[PDB]
């Protein structure tokens, strides 16, 4: 499932902005 | 006509006049650090902790954002930080976090924010998994009205995401963190935002406008309703490939109304993206998915929130005292703060 792929990913915590 | 729309245009006209007086004459140096009892760290940003504080002579609680001046310079965020404070002290809207006080010392800038006991939508969203559409719609509607307000002031917000939306004691949203907000008529070029939420024209170095905020609303609605964003991967670079690919898939449980609103918000073609057309914000407000929404009732907070924060409960941090240097750092850079 897509949910399972998300939860196993590295981007489930708070996401930093990019500053270039 | 449009009796509704005429009442909108008149409210915005008065709001813009309030904003412009404050935009041209910013509040400055309205408190001092020793007036605040520092209770605990609520969270962190790029430039320092955000602290739960109590204003000593009123007993009110605030969230005090600390910004190390040298860290701001080193990240080349001086102008963005000056934008942030100048814009935030000037706006006034139910769903915007208020900048109650600001000041600086030798080491830091301080922004004393209105405190939302519920914390960040992000936390509750990840824990619960996803919001049902009526729940997501409640929040989306507040963002719709807030972007209508900000965009009428020629403000672009540029960092919509659940991390930046606070839940107040009544269950309503307050938009926090104006670090990338900018007052611009016409186009701008800064590559800034959060990868999952970047509009395609940003990734493509194309020059862009307020329409990036409407694309970002599409991401937020999707993430609230799905429990994951429409474009994700382990590396931002793979995220950007998907965003510009022109492709998006919706969970099987998205209503067809929801899918239609999101196809017009997550439109890579600027000329077809909702919010950016001839009717502007009203192609969103008058969309099917929002048919049950009483926009005025939302604004004056008459609608019952689907979720009220549990009336201790913070993530623990190691807590250290603020170190103020003996010499002023970066004084000229932040003179107007
Ligand atoms: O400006 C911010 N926050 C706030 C501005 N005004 N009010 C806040 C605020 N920030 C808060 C942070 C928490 C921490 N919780 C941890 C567990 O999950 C829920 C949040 C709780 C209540 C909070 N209220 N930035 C966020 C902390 C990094």
């Amino acid at each position: 499932t897509t949910y399972a792929d998300f939860i196993a990913s590295g981007r489930t915590g708070r996401r930093n902005a990019i500053h270039d | 006509k449009g009796s509704e729309q005429e009442s909108v245009k008149e409210f915005l006209a008065k709001a813009k006049e309030d904003f412009l007086k404050k935009w041209e004459s910013p509040a400055q140096n309205t408190a001092h650090l020793d007036q605040f009892e520092r209770i605990r760290t609520l969270g962190t940003g790029s430039f320092g902790r955000v602290m739960l504080v109590k204003h000593k002579e009123t007993g009110n609680h605030y969230a005090m954002k600390i910004l190390d001046k040298q860290k701001v310079v080193k990240l080349k965020q001086i102008e963005h930080t000056l934008n942030e404070k100048r814009i935030q002290q000037a706006v006034n809207f139910p769903f915007l976090v208020k900048l109650e006080f600001s000041f600086k010392d030798n080491s830091n800038l301080y922004m004393v924010l209105e405190y939302a006991p519920g914390g960040e939508m992000f936390s509750h969203l990840r824990r619960i998994g996803r919001f049902s559409e009526p729940h997501a719609r409640f929040y989306a509607a507040q963002i719709v009205l807030t972007f209508e307000y900000l965009h009428s002031l020629d403000l672009i917000y540029r960092d919509l995401k659940p991390e930046n939306l606070l839940i107040d004691q009544q269950g309503y949203i307050k938009v926090a963190d104006f670090g990338f907000a900018k007052r611009v008529k016409g186009r701008t070029w800064t590559l800034c935002g959060t990868p999952e939420y970047l509009a395609p024209e940003i990734i493509l170095s194309k020059g862009y406008n307020k329409a990036v905020d409407w694309w970002a609303l599409g991401v937020l609605i999707y993430e609230m309703a799905a429990g994951y964003p429409p474009f994700f991967a382990d590396q931002p670079i793979q995220i950007y490939e998907k965003i510009v690919s022109g492709k998006v898939r919706f969970p099987s449980h998205f209503s067809s109304d929801l899918k239609d609103l999101l196809r017009n918000l997550l439109q890579v073609d600027l000329t077809k993206r909702f919010g950016n057309l001839k009717n502007g914000v009203n192609d969103i407000k008058n969309h099917k998915w929002f048919a049950t929404t009483d926009w005025i009732a939302i604004y004056q907070r008459k609608v019952e929130a689907p979720f009220i924060p549990k009336f201790s409960n913070f993530d623990d941090y190691e807590e250290e005292e603020i170190r103020v240097s003996i010499n002023e750092k970066c004084g000229k850079e932040f003179s107007e703060f």
